[PDB]
């Protein structure tokens, strides 16, 4: 024996070099879409047994992300709206046969982020088609993993919602949080995938927006916030990163309730209670560290999510009334005005969330 | 009265905005909008409803298209009146729909911007777009952007942005530089659109053979941009602008010739050709193929060595990079 | 003691010498006090940090902006809870308890003295006790009988003991 499948792998490789030396041909990619329809070739014949088999290219290998790199080579350049369709049905008849493929045994759990590439790279309605596919072709009783792959599903329809008046979002207002409500769940990833959830969530505007959310959903997170740093570890960063999308998602309310005030909020003061907390579980701990110089970007990130907090807490204060608290969280609101008056000194930045945050905290 | 004397004050603003040719004296009015932005500190914020809140901040969007009407060439007051304008709306915890409308008429510019691509004249549009490049400076002190974006705001117009890096003139370069970064230095990863206009931004920086400023500022784009070089990005898009580096590795006389920040910048592009080195390879030789190359314009810094030694530095960290993969495993 | 006692009275020296400056400035040492632990003396050091949180109450601007944090630095201090920091230091805290119930005086006694039974609660509270009336009674009791009970003592130790429980 020279060598294992490793040299498989380090072909596999060099067959997304074969398709890199394809993405190293040129700008638009008809050819390419020609050869996703050459991979519709493919895509059809997959199901085409029902029997036994698989989407080959994904059943090829796990690494090799030919059909990520396809559609990188089908990013060359927009000519025009044919090869973001072109491999439509490509993508549908191989999520079909991932949907045949149903109760992902031993390789089906790959081929939605091989659809969440094939979302994110080029659909024109090659996305809202497979939406109108996966509108008849959908099943959600996922697990550990599959929460990921559920939020890549979740990743699709906010990209989906870019074109002119998004064009599918009212569409995707149909999809709404029904599904949605297992939370309090798997791990961190899947968290920061809650958190894409959350980005989800900070996503399906006013459409589904004022009926979706109610604030009983952001108490779930206020409880997934408790659970991003309690039901599971290692997420330095990333917990991290999932109040900084909080940081977006709570500001995703910002234009809306400043619009006509719908909102359809029952709870409107429990999440920001604990959560301006969990901020200084973090950020005051942050103004534990206290430095000046950032380390690299990590104390510069929670810092400017501080920064977006310092926003956050000039958001709840400046509508809802401050300090009518039961609980120690107005004892750890003076540590926040801890952490506030540290970092307001400490921010030499925005004046105006500056001064507001020091009559919110004061 | 409050709506009044808006009726007067910006009208003697109008009178300020009759002529520009300021001599502090619209700098005077600068210093009026400066009390202006004591008076948007003193009154016109967090108004009544609907009307009232198209009412005021119309007129304020009117004050804003003569903000946006006396663009050449001060861009001092006008910076200053743009930060006024962040200054607005963003106290009130309202009115970031107005942003929306602003996020909107930053939109309008992107179908101009894509017009610019069909037919583009008017350096005073250019100057236009020069009040707009003052309103990069505003979309970087947007600052809710991150927020915006995730009802896909301005991370759409980082493309628009690209395209006007695309048409990308030595101002509106670095125009397009700064906020990029920027909006780099918001967040990264955005889907695969920008990484065709890295190196539609790395390998045409070899092009444009003058114009020190806008090198300059693309070296201060460069120098959030080797910071924005990470592992946490598309998995192949990152290998082929390493190899169009290693292309653009042939040629670094030019980035000697560029005097320093260039060079400066292509350390920061050899520091990012380590952090590269330094993430996962998953291409055997042809990362070693793409070394020879890189150590043949080590040597071509070991050629022309008269004057560098952080490139020197750089290629000791690309030694280092080679002394790593000198003997590691056997 | 030969160190920290000088420090702490240099703190009370920095509490002497605080409009809020060196009261903002200690407080970054306060909080750092609680990561000099693991002592035989670290719970008189605790007790010099509850004293001091005690004493957070008192400026009760920036200090207690630093209580609560201090007493997360002492539930950072807490790794695990012990009877020496449930008990020793409560009636030195208690004692801290009878510093100001010597001038308590005041006509507020439902009033003041139901803030002397919340604020010794707060820290109570900080102590964070779900029986923190009925398992601080016998310690109180200790307390009270530590305390003279002469005029001033006694009703405000029995009607907020009224407050507390009958």
């Amino acid at each position: 024996m020279a060598g294992t499948s490793a040299p498989g792998s380090k072909r596999r490789s060099e067959p997304p070099a074969p398709r890199p030396g394809p993405p190293p041909g040129t700008g638009h990619p008809p050819s390419k879409r020609a050869r996703g329809f050459s991979a519709a070739a493919a895509p059809d014949p997959d199901d085409p047994f029902g029997a036994h088999g698989d989407f080959t290219a994904d059943d090829l290998e796990e690494l090799d992300t030919l059909a990520s790199q396809a559609l990188s080579q089908c990013p060359a350049a927009a000519r025009d709206v044919s090869s973001d369709h072109k491999v439509h049905r490509l993508l549908d008849g191989m999520s079909k046969n991932p949907s045949g493929k149903n109760r992902e045994t031993v390789p089906i759990k790959d081929n939605f982020e091989l659809e969440v590439l094939q979302a994110q790279y080029k659909e024109l309605k090659e996305k809202m088609k497979v939406m109108e596919e996966e509108v008849l072709i959908k099943n959600g009783e996922i697990k550990i993993l599959r929460d990921s792959l559920h939020q890549t599903e979740s990743v699709l329809e906010e990209q989906r919602r870019s074109h002119f008046l998004l064009e599918q979002e009212k569409t995707q207002a149909l999809s709404d949080k029904e599904k949605e409500f297992s939370k309090k769940l798997q791990s961190l990833q899947s968290e920061l995938q809650f958190k894409d959830a959350e980005m989800n969530e900070l996503r399906t505007k006013l459409q589904t927006s004022e009926r979706a959310n109610k604030l009983a959903a952001p108490s779930v997170s206020h409880v997934s916030p408790r659970k991003n740093p309690s039901v599971v570890i290692k997420p330095e960063a990333c917990s991290p990163q999932f109040g900084k999308t909080s940081f977006p998602t709570k500001e995703s309310f910002s234009a809306n309730m400043s619009l006509p005030h719908p909102c359809q909020t029952e709870s409107g003061y429990k999440p920001l209670v604990g959560r301006e907390d969990s901020k200084p579980h973090s950020l005051r701990g942050d103004s534990i560290k206290q430095e000046e110089a950032q380390k690299s970007f990590v104390d510069s990130w929670r810092q400017r999510s501080n920064t977006q907090g310092s926003i956050l807490i000039n958001l709840l204060l400046k509508q809802p009334l401050i300090p009518g608290s039961s609980l120690s969280l107005c004892h750890l609101l003076s540590s926040s005005s801890e952490s506030p008056a540290g970092t307001p000194l400490q921010p030499p930045g925005f004046g105006s969330t500056l001064a507001g945050m020091s009559g919110l905290r004061t | 009265g409050e709506h009044g004397l808006e009726l007067a004050s910006m009208i003697p603003a109008l009178r300020e905005l009759g002529s520009a040719t300021p001599e502090e004296y619209n700098t005077v009015v600068q210093k009026p909008r400066q009390i202006l932005c004591q008076f948007i500190d003193r009154i016109l914020t967090d108004v009544n409803v609907v009307a009232v809140e198209l009412v005021k901040k119309t007129d304020s969007q009117p004050t804003s298209v003569m903000l946006l009407d006396f663009i050449q060439h001060i861009m001092k007051s006008s910076p200053l009146m743009f930060v006024n304008v962040s200054g607005s709306h963003e106290a009130k915890g309202s009115c970031i729909e107005f942003s929306n409308w602003i996020i909107t008429r930053l939109l309008r510019i992107a179908a101009t911007p894509s017009c610019h691509l069909l037919h583009k004249k008017i350096c005073e549009v250019i100057c236009s777009l020069l009040f707009l490049f003052k309103s990069k400076s505003p979309a970087i002190f947007g600052v809710l952007t991150k927020e915006l974006l995730q009802l896909f705001e301005d991370l759409v117009y980082l493309h628009r942005r690209n395209v006007m890096g695309h048409a990308v003139e030595w101002p509106v370069v670095m125009s397009r530089f700064l906020s990029q970064l920027d909006e780099h230095m918001g967040y990264l990863q955005s889907a695969p659109l920008q990484l065709m206009s890295m190196q539609n931004l790395e390998f045409i920086e070899v092009t444009l053979l003058m114009v020190l400023t806008r090198i300059i500022a693309i070296v201060f784009f460069r120098r959030q941009e080797l910071l924005l070089w990470q592992i946490g990005c598309v998995l192949l898009e990152y290998g082929s602008p390493k190899i169009k580096s290693l292309a653009i590795s042939f040629l670094t006389e030019l980035f000697q010739l560029g005097g320093l920040p260039a060079q400066p910048a292509s350390t920061f592009f050899s520091s990012f050709l380590e952090l590269l080195k330094h993430l996962v390879e998953m291409d055997t030789d042809q990362l070693k193929l793409y070394e020879e190359p890189l150590s043949k314009l080590i040597k071509t810094l070991f050629p022309f060595e008269a004057e560098a030694y952080r490139n020197i530095e750089p290629v000791y960290l690309n030694m280092l990079l080679e002394k790593l993969c000198v003997m590691f495993e056997d | 003691s030969s160190h920290e006692v000088i420090r702490a009275s240099c703190v009370s020296g920095f509490f002497i010498l605080l409009q809020q400056q060196n009261s903002c400035n200690r407080v970054p040492k306060i909080l750092i006090d609680k990561v000099k632990d693991d002592s035989d003396i670290v719970k008189k050091e605790f007790a010099s940090i509850l004293g001091q949180l005690v004493c957070t109450l008192h400026g009760m601007f920036y200090l207690t902006s630093s209580l609560t944090e201090p007493f997360s630095e002492h539930g950072h201090v807490d790794l695990f809870c012990r009877n020496l920091k449930a008990t020793s230091q409560h009636e030195c805290s208690s004692s801290q308890l009878k510093a100001s119930v010597c001038k308590p005086f005041l006509f507020l006694l439902k009033k003041k003295i139901p803030s002397p039974v919340k604020l010794a609660f707060i820290d109570n509270l900080h102590h964070l006790c779900k029986h923190l009336d009925f398992r601080e009674d016998e310690t109180d009791v200790k307390a009270v009988l530590g305390t003279l009970l002469n005029l001033m003592e006694d009703p405000d130790k029995d009607v907020r003991v009224a407050f507390s429980g009958n």
